[PDB]
C-alpha cells in the first residue's frame, strides 16, 4: 500500500487529480452561477 | 596541507566555469605544483553531465 | 583548415584523442597534471570540425577547442 | 478591437525586442558558450556536445527575430 | 523442431514497488532526475524494449503483454462506442428514417453555453452529428434495438478485462519462452486458418442467419419492432424458409454438393442495392464464405509437428537466381530474431491495406445508407488514408532501426540485402532523377496552365478544350471492367462497382453512386500523387540504406539510429541520422496524403455526389473539377476559398465547434514553426536568464531546467505540424460536408 | 495610402532588426571592457539577465492575455 | 621502430564490389590505402557499405578519404583486436605514412612527441577580439 | 457616460440583440414537441439567456453602438461611476490567488531543498507537506511583506551564477 500511495504521489497522477479538482470546481461554479461576467 | 580542507564547501571563482559563484564540496587537493590541485564535486551537473572539476588555489574561496 | 587548440586545463584523460575520427590529436608528455600527459594537435590539416573532441572533454570549461577556419577538400570530408 | 490589436502590437514589439536584445547581450558569451566572442558574430554552432548548441550565435538571434518582425509588421 | 507450449512460471512478481521508482526499466534513468531532460527521456524510452535489455525473450514477453494491453484499450473504445449508440444516440429513430435523420451519438452537458453543439439531427433528438458510420454498420449487422448495443458494450468491457488479465497473466504468471515466439510456421498456420478463416466463417454464419433476414425485412418496409428477433430466426426453419426457400432443405445441399440450391442467399448480383445504396448482403455473405474456405486452405501450408507442410527457411533458400547471388539466405534468421524487421514489413503492408480499404470502401459501399451519407464517406476515406500513410512512414522508421541495431554483416555476405546496400548509391541516384522528372512534369503543367491562363492564352493550357492529356489506360481499364459481366464474368449479374460505367444509383433523392470519368485534370493530379509518393519513398529509402554508413560519415552505425548530428564539420552534418529521414518523410507523407484527400473531396463533390432532379443530376459544386483543377489558382479559389465558407460562417450554429477547431488547428501548425525553425542553443541561453530571475527570488527548482534536445525539438515540431494541418483539413471537411452534404 | 503605409512600416521593421544586429556585432567586434570600465555600457552587460528576464515576462503576459481574450471572444 | 613501406602487391579482402568506392579524386588528387594483418579469415563490414571477408595474413584496401581508413581501423582494433596502418597515395606514386604516425597509437603517450597547438593558459584568459582586429585576415583571439 | 457609451439598460441594440437570440432559440424550439427533452433544454437555454441579459443590465454595464457590454479598466472612472466590479476587484482577486499559488510553490521548494534528494521530492510530490503548505498559504501577502522587510525574500548577488560577460 505504501508503494501504491507513493505511485499516486508522482507528478502525473498528482497533476491529473489536481487539475480534475480545479476543473470540477470551476465547472460547478459556472453551473450554479451561469454566465458570470462582472463582480 | 596546502589548499582547503578535504570535505569542506567552497565557492568557485572561475568566470568561464558552469559552477561560478556556486558551492561545491572539496574532494582532494594535490600536493605537487600542479596548476589546478583542488578537486571540487557539485550536486548539480553541468550541460555535459559532469559533476566534478579541477580548480586552482586562488580560484576557490571558503564559502 | 580548422584551428584546434589545447589549453592548460587538460587533465590528460586521453578521451579527446580516442574520440577523434581522423587522427588529429595525440598525447605528449607533460608535467602540469597527475596523468603527466597533455593533448596535442599536430595534424590539424586533416581536421574536419566534427567537434567530437569537445564532446569528449570533461573539464569545465573545455580544454580542447575547434574554430572552423578555411575549407578545403580534407576539412570538408569530401571523398570526391 | 483597437485595444486588443494594440496589445497584439505591443506583444510583437516586446518579443522582437527580447530576441534582439538577448542576442546582443549574449553575443559575447553565456553559460552554455562562455567563449562565444572568440567565434565571431556568425558561426554555425558549437556542435551537439553539452546538450546541443543549435542557433547559439547572435546571428541566429537576429535570424529568429526577423520572423517576429515580419509577424509584428 | 518440435512445436509445443514453452512457458516459464512466475518470472516477475506482481508488486507496486517499481511503480514508485520511475525510469527503473533503463539503467541510465534509474539513477534519478538531475535535469528536466530526464523526464522527457523517461517517456522517450518507455516502449524501447530492445534498449532496456539485450535478452530477446524478455523483449518478446514485454511485446506480447503490451499487445494485450493495446487490445484491452481497443475493446474499451469499442464498448464505449456501443454504449454511446445505446444510451446517447438516435439509432432507433434513424432506423425508421435513415434518409432524413442525421446519425448522432454524442450529447454535451448544458454548461457555459456549449449546449448549442447539440444540433437538431432529427428524430426528436439533439446531439453532435457523428461521421464514424457506426449506424450503417449496426444496421448491416441486423441490430434494431438499444438493448443489443448495450449488451455488446457490456461484452466489450468483459473482453477488455479478459485482455488485461491475459497480459498480466502472461507477463507475471505464465510467460512464454523465446522458442515459443519463434514458431513462425505454426503462428502463420493459425493466423491464416484459425483467426482469418474462422472469423470469416463465423461472420458468414451471422450474415446468413441474422443480417440477411433482418435487412431483407428492413428493405421490404417492415418496421424494426415487427421484425423477428435473431434468435427467433435461428430457432425455427419456417421463417427462414419463407424468406429463403433453400432453407427448407436444411444443410443437406451443402453435404450433397448441391451448392447451387443456396443461390437465394449466396449470389453474384454485384452493383448496389437500389433500396439502400449499399452492396447486396447476399454477396457479402457469399464473399465471407469463399474467404473463409480460402483462408482455411491457406492455413495448412506450413510444417509444424508432422511431415506434411512447408518450411519457410527451405523455400527462401531454394529461390536463387544468377542475378542476385545467394538470394534469401539469412532472411529466415533475420525475421525470426528481429522484431523491428517484422514491424517494418507488417507496418508497410498494413498501411497499404488501410489505403486499399479506403478506396474499396468509397467505390463499393458495403453498408446500407452509407453512400448517400457523404459526410461518413468522406470522413472514412480520409481517416483510413491517413492511418495508412502514418503506418507506411513507421515501416520505413523500423526498417532503419533494424539496419542500425539488428543488422549483422556476418550473416549477409552476398545476400539480397548485402547487394542492395552495395549499390544503394545507384538506387538513390536513379530515384532522385525520377523524382525530379516527375516533379517537373507534374507541377510544371500546373505552373504552365496558371501562366497561360493569366496571360490571356487559354488555348495554350493543358486542359480538355486546349492541349489535352487523356488517361487512355485508365479509361480502357474502366471500359473493360464495365463490359466484364457480359464476356469475362458470365456469372456476375453486374459490375463490381458503378464507377466503371453504366447507370447511376440514387437513394432518397441523392446520388449514391455514379460513373467517374477521368480527364486531363485527373491525369495531372494522378501524376502529382505519383511524384509525391516517389519523394516520400526516396526519403525513407535513403534513410534506410544509408543508416549505417555513407560517403559523408563512414561510422554512422556507431552513432546510433536517433542522434542529432555529427557536428558542424565536413561543411555541416545536420540531420544525417535515419530518425531525421523519418522526420522529413512525415512531412512529405502529409503533403502527399493531403493532396490525395483534396482530390477525393473535389472529385466526389463535383462529379459524383449531388441531388437528383427531373431529367438531370445536379452536383454539389456543379461539375467544376474538369474546368478548374488544372491550375493552382483553381484549387485555391474554387476548392479552398469557395468550400471554406461553411467552416468560417459556422459560428452561432451546431457546427461552430468545427470553426473553433479550424482556428485552433491553424494555431498549433504555426506553433510548429517555432520548433522547426529554431535551435536549442538560443532557448538554453533564454532559460539561463529565466533561471537567474528564479535564483534571485529563491524559486529555482532542484531539477535543472534544460531546453529540449535537438531531436526532441524536431519531434515536437513535426508532431505539431501534422496535428495542426490534419486537424485543419478535418474541421474544413467535416463542416463543409455536413452543411452541404 | 495603403501601399505607402505598408511599404514604410516593413522598411522600418527591417531597419530596426538591422540596428540591433549591428549592436550585437559591436559587442563582439568592437566592445572593449577595459576602456568601458564601470560606465553605462558595461553596466548593461552587468545586469543583462534582469533585462532579458523582464522582457520575457512582459512578452509572456501580453501573449497569454491577448490570446486568452481573443479565444474567449 | 622504422616507418613501413607500402607494398602494392598485397592481397585485398574478398569483396564483390560496390558503388561507394573510389571516384575521380583518387585518379586526380589522392587516395588512401589501409593494410593490416589478420590471424584468420573473417567477415567484416566495409565502411563504404557491404560485407567483405578479410583473408589470413596481409590485407590491403583503398578508400577515398582518411575518415574511412580510420573508421575501418577502429572497427578492426575494437572487434578483431588487430593493428592496422594506412598511407596517403598520390597519383604520381608518392606514399605518405599516416597512422600510427610514430608507430604508437595516439591514445597512449609516447616519448619523442613534440606538442603542437598548445596554449599555456585557459579559455577565460583569452583576449578580446578588438585586440586582434585589423590583422592580416580573420583571426580569433585563441590563435595568438 | 464614459467614452460616449450608453448604459445597457437603455441601449436599443442591446434589447435588439436579446430579441434576436430569443427569436433564433424560439425558432429552433418550434420544430419540437411541448413535453420532450429538446423542448425542455431549449426552454432552459431561453431562460438562461433572459436571466443573463437582465443580470448584465442590472449590473450597470455600459454598452456601445453594437449593443455589447464594454469594460472600464481605469481605476478612477471605475470607482467614480460604479464600475469597480469589471476591472479592479477581479484584478485584486487574481492577484490574491496567483500570489497564493506562487507562495505555496516557493515554500514547498524551500522546504524540500534541505533534504537528501530534493529532485526526488520534485518528481514525487510529498502530499502531506504540500497540503500543509497549501493550507498555510492563506496569509501569503502578510508573510511575503514580512519576508521582504527582513531581507530574506531575495538572494545575494554573490550567490547567483552569471555568464562571463
Ligand atoms: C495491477 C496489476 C499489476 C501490477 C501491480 C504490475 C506491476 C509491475 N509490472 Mg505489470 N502488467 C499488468 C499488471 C500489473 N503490473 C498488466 C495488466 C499488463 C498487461 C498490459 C502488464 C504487463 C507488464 C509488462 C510488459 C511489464 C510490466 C512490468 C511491471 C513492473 C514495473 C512496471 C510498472 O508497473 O510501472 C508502471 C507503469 C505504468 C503505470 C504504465 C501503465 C500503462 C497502461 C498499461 C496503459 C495505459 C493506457 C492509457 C490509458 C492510454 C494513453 C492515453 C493517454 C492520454 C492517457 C511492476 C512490478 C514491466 C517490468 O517488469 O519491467 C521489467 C514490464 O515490462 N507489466
Ligand atoms: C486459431 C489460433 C489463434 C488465434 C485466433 C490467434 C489470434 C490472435 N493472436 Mg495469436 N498465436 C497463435 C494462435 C492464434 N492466435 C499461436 C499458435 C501462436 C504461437 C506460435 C501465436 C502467437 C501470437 C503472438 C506472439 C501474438 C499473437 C497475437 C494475436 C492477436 C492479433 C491481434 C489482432 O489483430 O487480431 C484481432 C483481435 C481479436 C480478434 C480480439 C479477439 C481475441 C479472442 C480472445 C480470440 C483469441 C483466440 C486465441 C487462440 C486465444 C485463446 C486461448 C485461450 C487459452 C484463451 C489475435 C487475437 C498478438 C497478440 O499478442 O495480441 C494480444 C501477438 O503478439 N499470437
Ligand atoms: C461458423 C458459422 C456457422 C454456424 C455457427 C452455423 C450454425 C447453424 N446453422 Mg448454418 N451455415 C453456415 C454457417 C454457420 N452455421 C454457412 C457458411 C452456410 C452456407 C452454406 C450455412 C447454411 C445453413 C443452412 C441452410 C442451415 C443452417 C442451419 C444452422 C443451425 C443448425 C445447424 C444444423 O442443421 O445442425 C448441425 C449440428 C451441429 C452443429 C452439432 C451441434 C453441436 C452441439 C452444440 C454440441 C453441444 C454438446 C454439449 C456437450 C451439450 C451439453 C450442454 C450442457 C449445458 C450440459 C445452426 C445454429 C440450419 C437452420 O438454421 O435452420 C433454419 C439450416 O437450415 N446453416
Ligand atoms: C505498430 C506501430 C508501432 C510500434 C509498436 C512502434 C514502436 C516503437 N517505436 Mg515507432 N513509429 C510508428 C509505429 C510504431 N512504433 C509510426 C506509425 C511512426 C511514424 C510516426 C513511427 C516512428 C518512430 C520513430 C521516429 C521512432 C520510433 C521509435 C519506437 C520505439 C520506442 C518507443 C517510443 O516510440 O517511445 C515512446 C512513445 C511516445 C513518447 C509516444 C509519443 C506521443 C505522441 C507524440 C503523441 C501523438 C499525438 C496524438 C495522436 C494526439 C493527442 C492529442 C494531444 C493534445 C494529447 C518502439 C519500439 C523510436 C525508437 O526506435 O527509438 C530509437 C523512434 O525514435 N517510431
Ligand atoms: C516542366 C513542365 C512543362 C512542360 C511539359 C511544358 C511544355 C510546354 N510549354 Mg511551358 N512552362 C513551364 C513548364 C512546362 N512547360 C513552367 C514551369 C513555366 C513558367 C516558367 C512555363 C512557361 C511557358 C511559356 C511562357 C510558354 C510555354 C510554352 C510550352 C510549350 C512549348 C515549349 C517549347 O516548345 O519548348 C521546347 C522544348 C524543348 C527544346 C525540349 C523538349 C523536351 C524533349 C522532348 C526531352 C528529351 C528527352 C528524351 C526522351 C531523351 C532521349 C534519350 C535518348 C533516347 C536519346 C510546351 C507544350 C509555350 C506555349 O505557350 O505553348 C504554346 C510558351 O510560350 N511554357
Ligand atoms: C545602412 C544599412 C546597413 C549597412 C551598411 C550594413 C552593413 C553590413 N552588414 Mg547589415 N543589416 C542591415 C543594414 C545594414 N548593414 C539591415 C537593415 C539588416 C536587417 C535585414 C541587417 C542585418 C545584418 C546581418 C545579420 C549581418 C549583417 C552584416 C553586415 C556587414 C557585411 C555583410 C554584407 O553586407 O555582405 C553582403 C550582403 C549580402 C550578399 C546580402 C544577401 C542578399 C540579401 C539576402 C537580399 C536578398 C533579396 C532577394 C534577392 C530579393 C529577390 C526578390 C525578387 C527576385 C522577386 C556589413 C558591414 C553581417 C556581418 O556583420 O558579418 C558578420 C551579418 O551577418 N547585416
Ligand atoms: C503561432 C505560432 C507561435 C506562437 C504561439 C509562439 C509563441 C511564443 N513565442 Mg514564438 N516563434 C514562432 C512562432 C510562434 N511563437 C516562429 C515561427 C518563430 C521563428 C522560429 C518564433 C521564434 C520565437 C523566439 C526566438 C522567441 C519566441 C518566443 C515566444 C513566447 C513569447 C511569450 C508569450 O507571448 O507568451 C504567451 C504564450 C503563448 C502564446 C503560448 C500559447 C499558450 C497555450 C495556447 C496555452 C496552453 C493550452 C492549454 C492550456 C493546454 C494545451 C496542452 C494540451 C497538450 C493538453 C511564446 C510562447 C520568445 C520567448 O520565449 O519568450 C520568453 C522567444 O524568445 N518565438
Ligand atoms: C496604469 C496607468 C494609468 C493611466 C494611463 C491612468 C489614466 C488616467 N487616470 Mg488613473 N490611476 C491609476 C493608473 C492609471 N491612470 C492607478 C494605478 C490608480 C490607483 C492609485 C489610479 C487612480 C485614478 C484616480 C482616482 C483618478 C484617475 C484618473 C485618470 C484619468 C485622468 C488623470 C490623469 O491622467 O492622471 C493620472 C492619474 C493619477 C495621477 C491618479 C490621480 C488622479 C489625478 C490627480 C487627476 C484627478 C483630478 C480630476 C479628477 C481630473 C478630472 C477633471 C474632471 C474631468 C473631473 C486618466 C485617463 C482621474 C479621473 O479621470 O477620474 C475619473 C481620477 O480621479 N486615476
Ligand atoms: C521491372 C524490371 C524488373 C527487373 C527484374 O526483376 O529482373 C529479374 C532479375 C532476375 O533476378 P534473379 O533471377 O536473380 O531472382 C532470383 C531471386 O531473386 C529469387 O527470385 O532480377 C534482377 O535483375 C535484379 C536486378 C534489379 C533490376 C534493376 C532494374 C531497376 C529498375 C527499377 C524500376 C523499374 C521501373
Ligand atoms: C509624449 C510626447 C512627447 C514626448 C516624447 C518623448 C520624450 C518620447 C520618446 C522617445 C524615445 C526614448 C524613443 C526611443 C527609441 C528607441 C529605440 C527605437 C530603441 C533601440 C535600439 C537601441 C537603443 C540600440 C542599442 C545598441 C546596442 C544593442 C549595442 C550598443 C550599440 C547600440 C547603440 C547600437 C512630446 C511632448 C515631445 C510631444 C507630444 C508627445
Ligand atoms: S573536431 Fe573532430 S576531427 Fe577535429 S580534432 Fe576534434 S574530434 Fe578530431
Ligand atoms: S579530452 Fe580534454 S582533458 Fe582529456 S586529454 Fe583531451 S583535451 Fe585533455
Ligand atoms: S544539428 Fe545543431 S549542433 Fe548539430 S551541426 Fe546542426 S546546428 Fe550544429
Amino acid at each position: 500500500m505504501k508503494d501504491f500511495t507513493t505511485y499516486l504521489s508522482t507528478a502525473p497522477v498528482i497533476a491529473t487529480i489536481w487539475f480534475t479538482f480545479t476543473a470540477g470546481l470551476l465547472i460547478e461554479i459556472n453551473r450554479y452561477f451561469p454566465d458570470p461576467l462582472v463582480f | 596541507e596546502v589548499g582547503p580542507k578535504r570535505g569542506s564547501l567552497v565557492k568557485i571563482l572561475r568566470p568561464e566555469s558552469y559552477w561560478f559563484n556556486q558551492v561545491g564540496k572539496v574532494v582532494s587537493v594535490d600536493q605537487s605544483g600542479v596548476r589546478y590541485p583542488v578537486v571540487v564535486r557539485f550536486e548539480n551537473q553541468n550541460y555535459a553531465g559532469v559533476t566534478t572539476n579541477n580548480y586552482a588555489l586562488d580560484e576557490v574561496v571558503a564559502a | 583548415a580548422h584551428i584546434v587548440k589545447i589549453y592548460d586545463t587538460c587533465i590528460g584523460c586521453t578521451q579527446c584523442v580516442r574520440a577523434c575520427p581522423l587522427d588529429v590529436l595525440e598525447m605528449v608528455p607533460w608535467d602540469g597534471c597527475k596523468a603527466s600527459q597533455m593533448a596535442s594537435a599536430p595534424r590539424t590539416e586533416d581536421c574536419v570540425g566534427c567537434k567530437r573532441c569537445e564532446t569528449a572533454c570533461p573539464t569545465d570549461f573545455l580544454s580542447v577547442r575547434v574554430y572552423l577556419g578555411s575549407e578545403s577538400t580534407r576539412s570538408m570530408g569530401l571523398s570526391y | 478591437g483597437d485595444f486588443l490589436v494594440h496589445h497584439a502590437i505591443a506583444l510583437g514589439l516586446h518579443t522582437t525586442t527580447l530576441i534582439l536584445v538577448k542576442g546582443a547581450l549574449d553575443a559575447r558569451g553565456s553559460k552554455l558558450m562562455p567563449d562565444k566572442k572568440d567565434f565571431g558574430y556568425s558561426f554555425p554552432c558549437d556542435g551537439p556536445g553539452r546538450g546541443g548548441t543549435c542557433d547559439i550565435s547572435a546571428y541566429d538571434a537576429f535570424y529568429l527575430a526577423v520572423f517576429w518582425m515580419l509577424n509584428t509588421i | 523442431k518440435k512445436v509445443k507450449i514453452a512457458v516459464d512460471r512466475n518470472p516477475v512478481e506482481t508488486s507496486f514497488e517499481k511503480w514508485a521508482k520511475p525510469g527503473h526499466f533503463s539503467r541510465t534513468l534509474s539513477k534519478g532526475p538531475n535535469t528536466t531532460t530526464w523526464i522527457w527521456n523517461l517517456h522517450a524510452d518507455a516502449h524501447d524494449f530492445d534498449s532496456h535489455t539485450s535478452d530477446l525473450e524478455e523483449i518478446s514477453r514485454k511485446v506480447f503483454s503490451a499487445h494485450f494491453g493495446q487490445l484491452g484499450i481497443i475493446f474499451i473504445w469499442l464498448s464505449g462506442m456501443y454504449f454511446h449508440g445505446a444510451r446517447f444516440s438516435n439509432y432507433e429513430a434513424w432506423l425508421s428514417d435513415p434518409t432524413h435523420i442525421k446519425p448522432s451519438a454524442q450529447v454535451v452537458w448544458p454548461i457555459v453555453g456549449q449546449e448549442i453543439l447539440n444540433g437538431d439531427v432529427g428524430g426528436g433528438f439533439q446531439g453532435i452529428q457523428i461521421t464514424s458510420g457506426f449506424f450503417q454498420l449496426w444496421r448491416a449487422s441486423g441490430i434494431t434495438s438499444e438493448l443489443q448495443l448495450y449488451t455488446t458494450a457490456i461484452g466489450g468491457l468483459v473482453m477488455a478485462a479478459a485482455m488485461f488479465f491475459a497480459g498480466w497473466f502472461h507477463y507475471h504468471k505464465a510467460a512464454p519462452k523465446l522458442e515459443w515466439f519463434q514458431n513462425v510456421e505454426s503462428m502463420l498456420n493459425h493466423h491464416l486458418g484459425g483467426l482469418l478463416g474462422l472469423g470469416s466463417l463465423a461472420w458468414a454464419g451471422h450474415q446468413i442467419h441474422v443480417s440477411l433476414p433482418v435487412n431483407k425485412l428492413l428493405d421490404a418496409g417492415v418496421d424494426p419492432k415487427e421484425i423477428p428477433l435473431p434468435h427467433d430466426l435461428l430457432l425455427n426453419r419456417a421463417i427462414m424458409a419463407d424468406l429463403y426457400p433453400s432453407f427448407a432443405k436444411g444443410i443437406a445441399p451443402f453435404f450433397t454438393l448441391n451448392w447451387s440450391e443456396y443461390s437465394d442467399f449466396l449470389t453474384f448480383k454485384g452493383g448496389l442495392n437500389p433500396v439502400t445504396g449499399g452492396l447486396w448482403l447476399s454477396d457479402t455473405a457469399h464473399h465471407h464464405v469463399a474467404i473463409a474456405v480460402l483462408f482455411l486452405v491457406a492455413g495448412h501450408m506450413y510444417r509444424t509437428n508432422w511431415g506434411i507442410g512447408h518450411s519457410m527457411k527451405e523455400i527462401l533458400e531454394a529461390h536463387r537466381g544468377p542475378f542476385t547471388g545467394e538470394g534469401h539466405v539469412g532472411l529466415y534468421e533475420i525475421l525470426t530474431t528481429s522484431w523491428h524487421a517484422q514491424l517494418a514489413i507488417n507496418l508497410a503492408l498494413f498501411g497499404s491495406l488501410s489505403i486499399i480499404v479506403a478506396h474499396h470502401m468509397y467505390a463499393m459501399p458495403p453498408y446500407p445508407y452509407l453512400a448517400t451519407d457523404y459526410g461518413t464517406q468522406l470522413s472514412l476515406f480520409t481517416h483510413h488514408t491517413w492511418i495508412g500513410g502514418f503506418c507506411i512512414v513507421g515501416a520505413g522508421a523500423h526498417a532503419a532501426i533494424f539496419m542500425v541495431r539488428d543488422y549483422d554483416p556476418t550473416n549477409n555476405y552476398n545476400n539480397l540485402l548485402d547487394r542492395v546496400i552495395r549499390h544503394r548509391d545507384a538506387i538513390i541516384s536513379h530515384l532522385n532523377w525520377v523524382c525530379i522528372f516527375l516533379g517537373f512534369h507534374s507541377f510544371g503543367l500546373y505552373i504552365h496552365n496558371d501562366t497561360m491562363s493569366a496571360l490571356g492564352r487559354p488555348q495554350d493550357m493543358f486542359s480538355d478544350t486546349a492541349i489535352q492529356l487523356q488517361p487512355v489506360f485508365a479509361q480502357w481499364i474502366q471500359n473493360t471492367h464495365f463490359l466484364a459481366p457480359q464476356l469475362t464474368a458470365p456469372n456476375a449479374l453486374a459490375a463490381t462497382s458503378l464507377t466503371w460505367g453504366g447507370d447511376l444509383v440514387a437513394v432518397g433523392g441523392k446520388v449514391a453512386m455514379m460513373p467517374i470519368s477521368l480527364g486531363t485534370s485527373d491525369f495531372m493530379v494522378h501524376h502529382i500523387h505519383a511524384f509525391t509518393i516517389h519523394v516520400t519513398v526516396l526519403i525513407l529509402l535513403k534513410g534506410v540504406l544509408f543508416a549505417r554508413s555513407s560517403r559523408l560519415i563512414p561510422d554512422k552505425a556507431n552513432l546510433g539510429f536517433r542522434f542529432p548530428c555529427d557536428g558542424p564539420g565536413r561543411g555541416g552534418t545536420c540531420q544525417v541520422s535515419a530518425w531525421d529521414h523519418v522526420f522529413l518523410g512525415l512531412f512529405w507523407m502529409y503533403n502527399s496524403l493531403s493532396i490525395v484527400i483534396f482530390h477525393f473531396s473535389w472529385k466526389m463533390q463535383s462529379d459524383v455526389w449531388g441531388t437528383v432532379t427531373a431529367s438531370g443530376v445536379s452536383h454539389i459544386t456543379g461539375g467544376n473539377f474538369a474546368q478548374s483543377a488544372n491550375t493552382i489558382n483553381g484549387w485555391l479559389r474554387d476548392f479552398l476559398w469557395a468550400q471554406s465558407s461553411q467552416v468560417i460562417q459556422s459560428y452561432g450554429s451546431a457546427l461552430s465547434a468545427y470553426g473553433l477547431i479550424f482556428l485552433g488547428a491553424h494555431f498549433v501548425w504555426a506553433f510548429s514553426l517555432m520548433f522547426l525553425f529554431s535551435g536549442r542553443g538560443y532557448w538554453q541561453e533564454l532559460i539561463e536568464s529565466i533561471v537567474w530571475a528564479h535564483n534571485k527570488l529563491k524559486v529555482a527548482p532542484a531539477i535543472q531546467p534544460r531546453a529540449l534536445s535537438i531531436t526532441q525539438g524536431r519531434a515536437v515540431g513535426v508532431a505539431h505540424y501534422l496535428l495542426g494541418g490534419i486537424a485543419t483539413t478535418w474541421s474544413f471537411f467535416l463542416a463543409r460536408i455536413i452543411s452541404v452534404g | 495610402q495603403a501601399a505607402l503605409y505598408t511599404h514604410h512600416q516593413y522598411i522600418a521593421g527591417f531597419i530596426m532588426c538591422g540596428a540591433f544586429a549591428h549592436g550585437a556585432i559591436f559587442f563582439i567586434r568592437d566592445y572593449d571592457p577595459e576602456q568601458n570600465k564601470g560606465n553605462v555600457l558595461a553596466r548593461m552587460l552587468d545586469h543583462k539577465e534582469a533585462l532579458i528576464s523582464h522582457l520575457s515576462w512582459v512578452s509572456l503576459f501580453l501573449g497569454f492575455h491577448t490570446l486568452g481574450l481573443y479565444v474567449h471572444n | 621502430w622504422t616507418v613501413p613501406t607500402l607494398n602494392p602487391d598485397t592481397p585485398s579482402p574478398i569483396f564483390g564490389g560496390s558503388t561507394g568506392g573510389l571516384l575521380r579524386k583518387a585518379q586526380t588528387e589522392e587516395f588512401y590505402v589501409i593494410t593490416w594483418e589478420a590471424k584468420k579469415e573473417q567477415i567484416f563490414e566495409m565502411p563504404t557499405g557491404g560485407a567483405a571477408i578479410m583473408r589470413q595474413g596481409p590485407n590491403l584496401l583503398k578508400f577515398g578519404k582518411k575518415e574511412q581508413c580510420l573508421a575501418l581501423t577502429t572497427q578492426l582494433r575494437n572487434k578483431f583486436k588487430l593493428t592496422p596502418c594506412f598511407y596517403r597515395v598520390f597519383p604520381d606514386g608518392k606514399v605518405q605514412y599516416l597512422h600510427p604516425a610514430d608507430g604508437v597509437y595516439p591514445e597512449k603517450v609516447n616519448a619523442g612527441r613534440v606538442g603542437a597547438n598548445q596554449n599555456m593558459r585557459r579559455i577565460g584568459q583569452n583576449v578580446n577580439p578588438i585586440k586582434v582586429k585589423f590583422s592580416g585576415r580573420m583571426m580569433s583571439p585563441a590563435e595568438i | 457616460d464614459i467614452a460616449g457609451l450608453t448604459p445597457c439598460s437603455e441601449s436599443k441594440a442591446y434589447a435588439k440583440l436579446e430579441k434576436k437570440e430569443l427569436k433564433t432559440l424560439e425558432k429552433r424550439l418550434k420544430q419540437y414537441e411541448a413535453d420532450s427533452a429538446p423542448a425542455v433544454a431549449l426552454k432552459a437555454t431561453m431562460e438562461r439567456t433572459k436571466a443573463r441579459f437582465a443580470n448584465y443590465a442590472k449590473a450597470g454595464l455600459l454598452c456601445g453602438n453594437d449593443g455589447l457590454p464594454h469594460l472600464i479598466a481605469d481605476p478612477g472612472l471605475a470607482l467614480k461611476y460604479g464600475h469597480a466590479g469589471e476591472v479592479f476587484i477581479p484584478t485584486f482577486g487574481f492577484l490574491y490567488v496567483a500570489g497564493y499559488i506562487g507562495y505555496v510553490g516557493r515554500q514547498y521548494l524551500i522546504a524540500v531543498k534541505g533534504e537528501a534528494k530534493p529532485t526526488d521530492k520534485e518528481i514525487i510530490i510529498d502530499v502531506p507537506l504540500a497540503t500543509k503548505l497549501a493550507w498555510q498559504g492563506a496569509g501569503w501577502p502578510l508573510a511575503a511583506v514580512q519576508e521582504l522587510q527582513r531581507g530574506t525574500l531575495l538572494e545575494k548577488e554573490e550567490n547567483i551564477t552569471v555568464s562571463p560577460r
